[PDB]
């Protein structure tokens, strides 16, 4: 029975759990004080994914919490879904890292590291059959970027062969909120291409665009892109838990989206999104959600895919729908962009078809891509790098914790060899 | 518990921390005699807030505070006003003469066997404090106990605690105006500890907030009291990060990792946007486009500096009230597309960013209005260099002749203690020169291999 | 330079003796030729190697390569290379069970022993005999082995941790916290040798008793010094002696491993794999811009895919001189795998090194400036202006 | 009796010798050159 450890790390990565968790609570139906009170008798049939059972038929979530700063741990305890989480999987210290890369993977986070890691080996010993982790956190910050890839080199010594996802926030071009988002940033991205199967990229110039143009809200809050990206969340593991036409297990979708080692850096997407005005005019269907999807403006990354190719993409449908309609209007989104794809992966476009949509929709699609327009967003933390450490902006509050240039110089390095790697296959007629 | 000590020295330090005390007492709803009704009225809470106070058994909240000065005057002010039952009855106060706006007579004569007393009680304030962030020293250059004992307490810290914060609020000599003949002697010999000590140091201007009140506020004949009114406001935006929920909470640390680029650039400006009357308060917006564009106005800088001479360098914002992102985000992308502010090229970011939930309060009695939004900004910039030249001529100009010098020297100084301040404040201008220099053009020379 | 390339067939084992016993495999003069056992009809493919090496029977004359033979032929010619002063390797290659530990090092009990002995026996005997009262010389070794994508050191005592890769900005690639042992006799050389030999990790498989389950790099750091008290500089020459042992590729039927043993193979099938990519591109880029303009715009060699290739960034391509060892399989049932190494040796000799070495630079713009003044005055005074 | 210091400087032998070796390069160049000899 393949099920999934879960791991919070930072206050971006608590808030988008604490959120992650009431989606996927709802469609299991469980009330918050942890009983169940759906309708259909296939939400407890593979509740186990996610709920381990306690003695008083209650459910209690395999969720793992991290941070420094105990202040995001009260505002998971006093929140509406507050009491669902176990007490003992709370893992929290004092004197957070303060935006310091060096505080979260060196100095600070190197003691709460082997608490952390005591609740996952306990939390994973109970498994019947441990399929991989999942972490959220934000790349930019402090004790998220460096817990994090603290975290998972540990779990990559310890569970070589699990499955290792992770759903990363990472900087914007427009939208800064630290001063020292860029070292941050380029240290995590070291980390994270070495140690870690699939990563999803979310931007939260994306998520403010999809909101004010697809959504049409007028003061969207963190709250809405949460909900964007639980919506993401439980639209990637939808297989493990329903019934489909056609399944698509995690490592499926590793396997057919992965061609080489290095390039797993994913842009996320999901359908229908429709401002609650113009829900009465469209007509839903599966040809409207293939439309949404390749949309260039719907992508949760803020990177044109019209700059770049595909090197593979995948749908994953929720809803019942005729597969031949599927199979159909994904070719013939291959054939009509015949330049946005790669010339020597025939089909790249994997398929996946569940039975059950969400409780208030009739149709649902999450797509998953992987194209070569993910490299700007690298270069520009790279040029923004450079800026600083030419002249040593803030160096030595980073030197100061335990660190030196060389670490920054080889992080520098594998950067530019990845975006080496990507734009390799993104340029067109592969002769001379 | 996010616990931080307040330490005041001298006259301007004492009523600082006066106005200071007000507004905390008033923001958790502490009466003056340190009761408070409001968990009795409700049951119970966590509004005894352990950044400032201490809560005892009987209900009581004591603050954690230091009040130091050698004027019994000054103190004896406040054991028999209205807040006498607030403080804890040891206020520090020597029973003798004052450093009379002389260095040498507070930091080596008098100084002296009040110091021993001063660090035996700040580590029995220490003592009681779990997750201390840092220290907050009020005090003003210029004047003798807040130049020479401030000198002597913050070295006694940094050998004694080292790691933890000491931020820095201090009153700087006008350009122009002033009230001792000897400011710039005091304020120069100072250089060497608030920066081989402090980790952040914030500086204000009287003529400075005198100019935002005559303007803004429209009162002619402001008082001590306004200014140290303000200078709370602004210390009460700065600490609110770490007392009251936020969408985006910034910690002490937080705060010197984002603004301090080097170890001994770590002067930044502060400023405070809404400062508005009740009666202008009617007939504008108030909206977070407007406060965050009225933080960059050279008029409403607190510090008679002007930052279109220079280049930003770090720049910390901190909204408090019904604010969102993305109005702030807006508000950022706005700013940087004009040409009159401008960004030192090695920081492409440059922006720290901090929102919390409780708005401002309003003391009864005061004069500024109650508002839904603020903003109070840090901008670490290189216009600062021009704050210390002017004072700086004018130091030459009394030393060239070794005037009032023989008071310093009478007290346990010799001259070189008065030219080694100077050469060290030469460094520093030599520092914030370079630093804002443009990096070369294309700072490799020229690159461009074969290909 | 181009690579160097020698191929070596080794005699039947006994796996080949209770099955069809059928050879495959001849060799004339630089000529190597395999002949399809299931289309006898078809042509007798064969390749031109630098070096090719015949060990099935040693009585008779016919091209017979002993270990000494190919000792000269190489490992003599690199350590001269190495001598001059630059960075050289040998690294070994071919399928599981086929020549690797033979050649390299050998049956130290017997005198066949491998390239790496007697090329450190021979560097001995040359800093001992060359010795001379301006002239000395210094030597350091290390030996290490990647196991699963982690590096360990063997010399060194029981460190049960796993040794950190790290990037030297001008360097390159390098192993943080290898126990650099520094030695001064052959004798102590060689105990290092059999300890490490007995440190690495060795398993039983159908295909081989003794199946290598790591691969092995070691590194002998020499240095050549010349001493004189007025215009010479000391410290002459530094160079890297770099003997590389991979693990051969597995098929999981004939091996039959199960557990561990096949997981082992898997990650070593995996750092092979990675491997021959690295050789084909760097082949193709180094066979491009050589021949077909000039061009140079953008290549990009897949070094970081695997620790292995990784480490050996400065080895496969670019600052050292490379010999490539390929190690054959007479059998004819192993046919269809045998071809494949020589198709990758066939590829190795295309491959073109840049290898030049110096030592401290400021020393270098020196010389340089001083030997441009040299000659220009030696021009002047030929001229008669000077 | 209040007098300027000046500062004391003391190149590296290193980069005065690389100077000097730059500055006879050029100027044996420019002779050689000059005679028509380059
Ligand atoms: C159809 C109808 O009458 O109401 C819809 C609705 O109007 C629309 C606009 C909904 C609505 O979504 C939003 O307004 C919204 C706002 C900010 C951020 C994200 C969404 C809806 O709020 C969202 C809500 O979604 C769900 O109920 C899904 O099951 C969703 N779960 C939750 O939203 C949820 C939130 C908190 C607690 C429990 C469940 C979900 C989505 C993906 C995967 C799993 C679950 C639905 C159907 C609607 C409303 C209520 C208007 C849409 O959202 C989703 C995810 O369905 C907007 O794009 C769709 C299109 C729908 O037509
Ligand atoms: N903003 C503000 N500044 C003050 C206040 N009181 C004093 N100052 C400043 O302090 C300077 C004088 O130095 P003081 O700090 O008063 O000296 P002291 O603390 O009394 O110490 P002694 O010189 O020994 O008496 C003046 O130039 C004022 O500008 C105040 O209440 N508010
Ligand atoms: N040319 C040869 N002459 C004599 N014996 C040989 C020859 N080649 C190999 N052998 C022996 O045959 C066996 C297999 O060789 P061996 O060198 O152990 O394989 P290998 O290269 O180590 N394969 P692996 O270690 O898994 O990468 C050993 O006992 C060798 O001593
Ligand atoms: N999507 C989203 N992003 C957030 C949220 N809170 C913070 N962030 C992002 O995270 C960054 C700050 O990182 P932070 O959470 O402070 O890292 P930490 O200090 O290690 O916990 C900012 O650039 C924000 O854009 C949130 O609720 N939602
Ligand atoms: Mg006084
Ligand atoms: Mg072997």
């Amino acid at each position: 029975m393949r099920e999934i450890v879960h791991i919070q790390a930072g206050q971006c990565g608590n808030q988008i759990g604490a959120k992650f968790w009431e989606v996927i609570s709802d469609e299991h139906g469980i009330d918050p004080t942890g009983s169940y009170h759906g309708d259909s008798d296939l939400q407890l049939e593979r509740i186990n994914v996610y709920y381990n059972e306690a003695t008083g038929n209650k459910y209690v979530p395999r969720a793992i919490l991290v941070d420094l700063e105990p202040g995001t741990m009260d505002s998971v305890r006093s929140g509406p879904f507050g009491q669902i989480f176990r007490p003992d999987n709370f893992v929290f210290g004092q004197s957070g890292a303060g935006n310091n890369w060096a505080k979260g993977h060196y100095t600070e986070g190197a003691e709460l590291v082997d608490s952390v890691l005591d609740v996952v080996r306990k939390e994973s010993e109970s498994c019947d059959c441990l399929q991989g982790f999942q972490l959220t956190h934000s790349l930019g910050g402090g004790t998220g970027s460096g817990m994090g890839t603290l975290l998972i080199s540990k779990i990559r010594e310890e569970y070589p062969d699990r499955i290792m996802n992770t759903f990363s926030v990472m900087p914007s071009p427009k939208v800064s909120d630290t001063v020292v988002e860029p070292y941050n940033a380029t240290l995590s991205v070291h980390q994270l291409v070495e140690n870690t199967d699939e990563t999803y990229c979310i931007d939260n110039e994306a998520l403010y665009d999809i909101c004010f143009r697809t959504l049409k809200l007028t003061t969207p809050t963190y709250g809405d892109l949460n909900h964007l990206v639980s919506a993401t969340m439980s639209g990637v593991t939808t297989c493990l838990r329903f019934p489909g036409q056609l399944n698509a297990d995690l490592r499926k979708l590793a396997v057919n989206m992965v061609p080489f080692p290095r390039l797993h850096f994913f842009m996320p997407g999901f359908a229908p999104l429709t401002s609650r005005g113009s829900q009465q005019y469209r007509a839903l269907t599966v040809p409207e959600l293939t439309q949404q999807m390749f949309d260039s403006k719907n992508m949760m990354a803020a990177c044109d895919p019209r700059h770049g190719r595909y090197l593979t993409v995948a749908a994953i449908f929720r809803g019942r729908m005729s597969m031949k309609e599927v199979d159909e209007q994904m070719l013939n989104v291959q054939n009509k962009n015949s330049s946005y794809f790669v010339e020597w992966i025939p089909n790249n476009v994997k398929t996946a078809v569940c039975d059950i949509p969400p409780r208030g929709l009739k149709m649902s699609a999450t797509f998953i891509g992987n194209s070569t327009a993910i490299q700007e967003l690298f270069k520009r933390i790279s040029e923004q790098f450079t800026a600083m450490f030419r002249r040593k902006a803030f160096l030595h509050w980073y030197t100061g914790e335990g660190m030196d240039e060389m670490e920054f110089t080889e992080a520098e390095s594998n950067m530019n060899d990845l975006v080496s790697e990507y734009q390799q296959y993104q340029d067109a007629t592969a002769d001379e | 518990m996010r616990e931080c000590i307040s330490i005041h020295v001298g006259q301007a330090g004492v009523q600082i921390g006066n106005a200071c005390w007000e507004l905390y007492c008033l923001e958790h709803g502490i009466q003056p005699d340190g009761q408070m009704p409001s968990d009795k009225t409700i049951g119970g809470g966590d509004d005894s807030f352990n950044t400032f106070f201490s809560e005892t058994g009987a209900g009581k909240h004591v603050p954690r505070a230091v009040f130091v000065d050698l004027e019994p005057t000054v103190i004896d002010e406040v054991r028999t006003g209205t807040y006498r039952q607030l403080f804890h009855p040891e206020q520090l106060i020597t029973g003798k003469e004052d450093a009379a706006n002389n260095y040498a007579r507070g930091h080596y004569t008098i100084g002296k066997e009040i110091i021993d007393l001063v660090l035996d009680r700040i580590r029995k304030l220490a003592d009681q404090c779990t997750g201390l962030q840092g220290f907050l020293v009020f005090h003003s250059f210029g004047g003798g106990t807040g130049s020479g004992f401030t000198s002597l307490l913050m070295e006694r810290l940094s050998v004694d605690y080292g790691k933890k914060s000491k931020l820095e609020f201090s009153i700087y000599p006008a350009p122009q105006v002033s009230t001792a003949v000897v400011e710039p002697y005091n304020s120069i010999l100072t250089t060497h500890t608030t920066l081989e000590h402090s980790d952040c140091a914030f500086m204000v201007d009287n003529e400075a907030i005198y100019d935002i009140c005559r303007r803004n506020l429209d009162i002619e004949r402001p008082t001590y009291t306004n200014l140290n009114r303000l200078i709370s406001q602004i210390v009460s935006s700065i600490t609110a990060s770490l007392r009251f929920d936020g969408a985006l909470n910034v910690d002490l640390t937080e705060f010197q990792t984002n603004l301090v680029p080097y170890p001994r650039i770590h002067f930044p400006l502060a400023t405070y946007a809404p400062v508005i009357s009740a009666e202008k308060a009617y007939h504008e917006q108030l909206s977070v486009a407007e406060i965050t564009n009225a933080c960059f106005e050279p008029a409403n800088q607190m510090v008679k500096c002007d930052p279109r001479h220079g280049k930003y360098m770090a720049c910390c914002l901190l909204y408090r009230g019904d604010v969102v992102p993305k109005d702030v985000n807006a508000a950022i992308a706005t700013i940087k597309t004009k040409r009159s502010i401008q960004f030192v090229d090695w920081c492409p970011t440059g922006f720290k960013v901090g929102i919390n939930y409780q708005p401002p309060t309003v003391v009864p009695g005061g004069d500024l209005a109650k508002v839904q939004r603020a903003v109070c900004m840090l901008s670490n910039t290189t216009a600062i260099a021009e704050a210390w030249a002017r004072l700086d001529h004018k130091f030459d100009l009394m030393y060239a002749k070794r005037a009032f010098v023989h008071w310093y020297v009478g007290e346990g100084m010799e001259e070189g203690e008065f030219s080694e301040a100077r050469e060290d404040m030469a460094a520093l201008e030599k520092d914030y020169e370079e630093v804002g220099v443009d990096s070369v053009e294309g700072e490799g020379e020229e690159e461009g291999e074969e290909y | 330079a181009s690579v160097k390339v020698a191929v070596r067939v080794r005699p039947f084992n006994s796996r080949e003796m209770s099955r069809d016993s059928k050879c495959i495999i001849q060799m004339s003069g630089s000529t190597t030729t395999i002949v399809n056992p299931k289309q006898p009809k078809e042509t007798p493919k064969s390749f031109s190697f630098d070096y090719s090496y015949w060990s099935h029977t040693s009585p008779e004359d016919i091209n017979y390569a002993s270990q000494k033979q190919v000792y000269r032929d190489i490992g003599e010619e690199m350590l001269q290379h190495a001598f001059e002063g630059y960075n050289v390797c040998i690294f070994a290659y071919g399928q599981t069970g086929a020549g690797k530990s033979y050649t390299m090092m050998g049956k130290q009990e017997k005198d066949q022993q491998g390239i790496i002995p007697q090329l450190c026996e021979d560097l001995f005997s040359r800093i001992n005999d060359t010795t001379n009262d301006n002239m000395s010389y210094s030597v350091e070794v290390s030996y290490m082995e990647i196991y699963c994508e982690r590096v360990r050191d063997l010399l060194n005592p029981k460190n049960k941790g796993n040794l950190r890769v790290r990037e030297h900005p001008l360097l390159g690639p390098y192993v943080e916290d290898l126990s650099k042992l520094a030695v001064t006799s052959y004798n102590d050389i060689q105990d290092l040798m059999d300890s490490g030999n007995k440190a690495r990790t060795v398993a039983a498989t159908n295909m081989n008793e003794t199946s290598s389950r790591s691969h092995a790099v070691f590194n002998i750091i020499f240095t050549q010094k010349r001493h004189d008290a007025e215009t010479n500089i000391t410290t002459e020459k530094v160079s890297k002696i770099s003997l590389v042992d991979l693990a051969g590729s597995e098929r999981a039927d004939s091996t039959g491993a199960k557990g561990t043993r096949l997981k082992e193979g898997a990650n070593i099938n995996k750092s092979l794999t990675t491997l021959g990519k690295v050789i084909s591109a760097l082949a193709e880029m180094d066979s491009g811009p050589n021949k077909n303009k000039k061009k140079k715009k953008t290549d990009f060699i897949p070094y970081r895919d695997s620790v292995l290739t990784w480490l050996l960034r400065e080895n496969l391509g670019g600052n050292s001189r490379t010999a490539m060892v390929a190690a054959l399989s007479p059998a004819d049932i192993n046919y269809d795998e045998t071809l494949s190494t020589l198709r990758y040796a066939d590829r190795a000799k295309q491959i073109r090194c840049n290898a030049v070495i110096n030592e401290d630079p400021n020393n270098k713009l020196i010389r340089e400036l001083k030997d441009e003044v040299t000659r220009l005055r030696d021009l002047l005074y030929a001229q008669g202006l000077g």
